[PDB]
């Protein structure tokens, strides 16, 4: 009774976890009352339960230094109870850890100590241990006197003292700055579904001793290198306890024949003594290539080795190998049949999102100034994976360091903690170190959800309700269309003018569904045709199935059309080799995966009818140019960001631009915008953005579609009635 | 009990200072 | 298994591979399994080092040798039959073999029964749902299908309860039900492995769901039933039965349903090649893959195997102009050349469907091939009734919807735009029902709307066209 799942916590702070009000009533405890828990080894931890909508109700979420404090990994379980005769303390003593205070001095306690507990009220244990971070440093403390025992609130108005050589680690804990599961920032669903498949075959052993189970026992990853393909393996086996083995391709094949083979071999016969274990293999491809591929005796030999070691999991106890591969086909097909590597996790490239949180990760110590602004970098940070966002906050924290400290310390191996912690980093030193930076992933597809809404579309009112129908309905209603037999379609084609907004409909649905937006370009279909290379279209569609719930957005689809001549071409059909592969890949998926696809083209006349039958792009919407009433909500929409001064008449430019689309709107709100700004940051050497701005930006602004392209496009619009 | 309730106060303006 | 004789050194191979028939021997009556034979006795083009090509000659003097090796048989099993070295299936050695495939919706929840049979459901469980969801699956991912869905109820229940020692209660686990949610979430985690394989099974196209149509019915019946239900008054008579049948006319008249139901009835195996594939081996010169279709025919028999877009090489030529030569190829070729060798006792019927017949090598009709050919017209007034009313078999219908005024109206569409129109009312109630809650039937607004968004698919010009090619065949 009273027993709550161990996982992870929203809230970093190391006196906070967070309960589901259902086990808050059962508990008998409100909001912000201070409760005790009970882990392994009679070890405690005292803290104050929160609530959220996040946490379900069988588990507890807490943060890695509450787990550390307690002896207990993700997936266990602990008592919980309520203590309300919790008290202030009188005198606590507390003493940093010796392994986080390397060359560092000072007066730790001002720096440090006296911030984290000074008006804090966090309740502490003797003997816990928790994290200060700052002054680029993060250095742990432990409680080791108290007046009041076993645990009291730390009030300020207590005497808190420091004084002793730092403490050494005992054996019973871990370092609080060991790689875990908080240093991921993108791809966290991802992180997720290995957790699943991972913590409990290791966690909780007996249970599939005893169950009818199979555990997995290989997970390939893959995506670009430096997006944390070899962090994530090595953070689960941190987290789980697993003893983490390395492999990388090359190191094997750098050796001679029979080396290679006793040296893979080897570290799995280690794994299994070590067990439970992690085998991670690095540049799969590289150590075991497609047969079909090579040419050597070593080459076919060392990929027999492996497709026996992992068939050997079988009989070796709770080992898991994961192995990391930049192209999920580089890799020889038997790795990837039943047992073997039979899951695999798309971890790709952070989205904008996912940036943001690995530049909030990797600057948890820095110190960082009222102008610097994280999201504008993960915005302007695009083709950047997680090795290039730590390189650029690591350069910012070393240019802060040179231009203060540098004219106050010695070139010697210790500091003050106070001069540290006084240095503040700067936007302008994120802005260099962005000059120096160049993504290393930047013409890779990268998967994201979009942050496109409705309220950023002018007019197409009865379009983004009817995207509302076709994507959302079938799942939010499915008893209706079973009632009436009724086959939810697959997926819409748009055509018309560009510069309309088909971009921003399919993103806007797959924003307000939450799910993953996955832009395909005429270019991708062109090379596959050319290239011979129509494999590629399953890896298309695949990636749409593992990114589910997702929108698959293919755009000039007429590529492959004009590829066959669009307009003269020979004497046949738009069938081919690349369309047969897409028509075929969209008939063998089902609509209860939760994956939609929205086509584009601005050439409908030429498109393969066969595209639009039944199960396939059956629907047909026209997106034409914006009219009065829309035009002018473009305007006002794109000038919601910045405010339009009274003499700015812009139903008057809309009735103007009668040929413009919504693209071109856009420049001329964006160019009166950039004008506005100019004349603010002048003015200092402006509130608003001006008449004077506008009819300025009118004199580089045009239309982007011509008269006759217009009428081909109303004419097609006209002839499907 | 109201030094608990003094304690969630603290760790609450704490996180939403940090977080928001 | 090949990757374990593999792997070893030049030496240790053909020494290990001989010690496992010794040790068969030794302990007859005694089978030996070979997994992934492909990988120790790969087609001899594929290979052309020393080494692999002894361990080769050492697999085959092994099962020469088993005229001596009393009692003892070689069981083998590879992906593809035609992956491995031809001398295998030389009289005896591997001579005979059976084509395992991949499980139907009957196989499947006979699957997914055997293993639950450990497992507890509850109530709300349906294993045909699964069973008929699952396409594409094997039984590896069924199995791990009920793993799944055995982890997420145990997740749920046994960590909840906070089970955590060496043993399980027995209690607990009785009381751990799965539950249709779990298998249904697990669907939704598991992908299949044969999803793009080629499917062979009886049909589930029955008579009823096609509208109008009466005498080609009656004579699909004649060229598929009765040269085996009757074959003692076929030689009595004479009678050199039919090989095959070419459907023609316009598209979106029932042409695939015609070739299923035909199928299904007899409880024959359907094989259902498409323009893509026709397409894949003219673009590729891959014709080598039409003999392997109709070798698959042959081994599914009893079998109807349907070629549909037989102008889609046609096309791709060019069509009407194209260059200067004919209208042989490289697939038509080894299509007339199997259907040709095709044994009229082997039960394989072979349908063809084409919108073009005037740009295919006439060659195809000749007697013994595709000598019988019907016409499909646009259905005609009653037929589009009974289209109708097979569409909406499946829906509640109001009794305001005049089904035969609509078909009047829609004299110019096909059975693929009646099916439209339909879908749209259907569609129609749908959004209607759901803005009620914020609508038990299909009104007939429904369908007035919808018939002012359908259009005729197939054009006046296109009907004169295949009327005199009709009328040409008499
Ligand atoms: N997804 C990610 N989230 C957070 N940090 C990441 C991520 N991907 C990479 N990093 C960071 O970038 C660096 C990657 O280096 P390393 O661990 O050697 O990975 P790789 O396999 O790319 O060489 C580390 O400092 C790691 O913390
Ligand atoms: N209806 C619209 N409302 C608001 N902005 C639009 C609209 N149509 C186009 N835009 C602007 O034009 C730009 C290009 O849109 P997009 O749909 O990507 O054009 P295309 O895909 O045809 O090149 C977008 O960034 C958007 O800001
Ligand atoms: N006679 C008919 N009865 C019922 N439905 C029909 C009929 N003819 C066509 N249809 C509808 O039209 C669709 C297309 O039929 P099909 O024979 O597959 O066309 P094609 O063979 O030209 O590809 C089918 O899904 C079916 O619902």
């Amino acid at each position: 009774p009273n027993r709550l799942i161990v996982d992870e916590a929203i809230n970093e702070d190391n006196s906070v976890v967070s309960l589901s009000q259902p086990k808050m009533d059962e508990l008998q405890l409100f909001r912000g009352d201070t409760v005790l828990l009970k882990g392994k080894k009679r070890r405690e931890a005292v803290c104050i339960v929160l609530s959220d909508d996040t946490c379900s109700d069988e588990k507890i979420r807490m943060n890695r230094v509450v787990r550390n404090n307690l002896r207990v990994r993700l997936g266990d379980v602990i008592s919980i109870q309520p203590c309300p005769d919790v008290k202030y303390g009188k005198r606590i003593h507390v003493l940093p850890i010796d392994d986080t205070v390397e060359g560092i001095t000072g007066n730790l306690f001002e720096v440090y100590l006296k911030p984290y507990f000074l008006e804090a009220y966090r309740p502490i244990r003797k003997g816990d241990i928790f994290l200060v971070r700052g002054g680029m440093r993060a250095v742990e403390f432990k409680v080791v006197e108290t007046d009041p025992s076993p645990y009291c609130i730390v009030a300020p108005d207590t005497v808190i003292h420091c004084e002793g050589e730092p403490i050494k680690r005992e054996d019973e804990e871990e370092s609080l700055n060991e790689v875990g599961y908080d240093d991921i920032g993108g791809c966290r669903k991802q992180l997720a579904q290995i957790k699943e498949m991972v913590e409990l075959p290791l966690r909780h052993p007996a249970l599939f001793k005893a169950i009818g189970v199979k555990p997995p026992r290989g997970i390939l990853l893959y995506g670009p290198p430096g997006t944390g393909k070899t962090l994530i393996a090595r953070a689960v086996a941190n987290e789980t306890g697993a003893f983490f083995f390395l492999i990388n391709g090359p190191e094997i094949m750098s050796k001679l024949a029979g080396e290679s083979e006793s040296n893979l071999r080897k570290a799995f016969e280690e794994a299994e003594k070590n067990a439970p274990a992690i085998i991670f293999i690095d540049e799969l491809d590289a150590i075991a290539p497609k047969r079909e591929k090579t040419h050597g005796e070593v080459e076919r030999r060392i990929v027999s080795q492996l497709l026996t070691l992992m068939d050997g999991l079988k009989q070796r106890a709770h080992v898991i190998v994961m192995a990391a591969t930049n192209r999920p086909n580089s890799i020889d097909p038997a790795l990837r049949r039943f047992g073997r590597f039979d899951r695999e996790v798309d971890i790709g490239i952070p989205d904008a999102t996912g940036r943001l949180e690995i530049l909030q990760i990797h600057t948890k110590n820095m110190k960082l100034a009222d102008d610097v602004d994280l999201e504008q970098v993960a915005n302007e940070t695009h083709g950047h994976v997680g090795a290039d966002l730590a390189a650029l906050c690591s350069e910012a924290a070393l240019q802060a360091i040179r231009k203060k400290m540098d004219l106050i310390d010695l070139e010697d191996e210790t500091i003050d903690a106070e001069v540290m912690n006084s240095l503040a980093v700067t936007m302008d030193d994120f802005r260099w170190a962005l000059s120096q930076s160049n993504p290393s992933a930047l013409r890779e597809t990268v998967v994201e959800v979009p942050q496109v809404t409705w309220e950023d579309i002018g007019g197409l009112e009865d379009v983004k309700r009817e995207l509302q129908e076709l994507v959302q309905y079938p799942v939010e209603h499915p008893d209706k269309f079973l009632k009436f037999g009724m086959t939810p379609s697959k997926g819409v084609l748009f055509y018309g003018p560009p510069g309309c907004g088909k971009t921003l409909l399919a993103k806007a649905i797959a924003n307000e569904c939450q799910a993953n937006f996955i832009s395909i370009k005429g270019p991708e279909l062109l090379t596959m045709w050319f290239g011979e290379s129509e494999a590629n279209v399953r890896e298309i569609f695949d990636k749409a199935r593992q990114a589910a719930p997702c929108v698959l957005f293919f755009d000039e689809l007429d590529s492959i059309a004009k590829a066959r001549g669009g307009n003269i071409g020979d004497g046949g059909g738009a069938a081919d080799r690349v369309i047969n592969q897409i028509l075929t890949e969209m008939d063998g998926m089902s609509t209860k995966k939760n994956v939609f696809i929205i086509g584009a083209t601005n050439r409908p006349d030429i498109i393969d009818p066969a595209i639009l039958r039944p199960g396939r792009l059956d629907q047909l919407i026209y997106i034409p140019l914006p009219d009065e009433k829309s035009r002018v909500a473009i305007l006002k929409a794109n000038l919601r960001k910045s405010p339009v001064a009274k003499d700015v008449d812009l139903e008057f430019l809309a009735k103007m631009t009668n040929g413009f689309s919504g693209a071109d709107l856009t420049e001329i709100c964006q160019r009166a915008c950039k004008l506005a700004i100019r004349e603010s940051i002048e003015s200092e050497i402006v509130p608003e953005i001006r008449r004077d701005h506008f009819e300025e930006a009118m004199r580089f602004a045009r239309r982007s579609v011509s008269d006759n392209d217009i009428r081909k496009y109303e004419m097609f619009a006209q002839t499907l009635q | 009990t109201n030094e608990a309730q003094m304690a969630a106060a603290a760790a609450l303006a704490r996180l939403e200072q940090k977080q928001s």
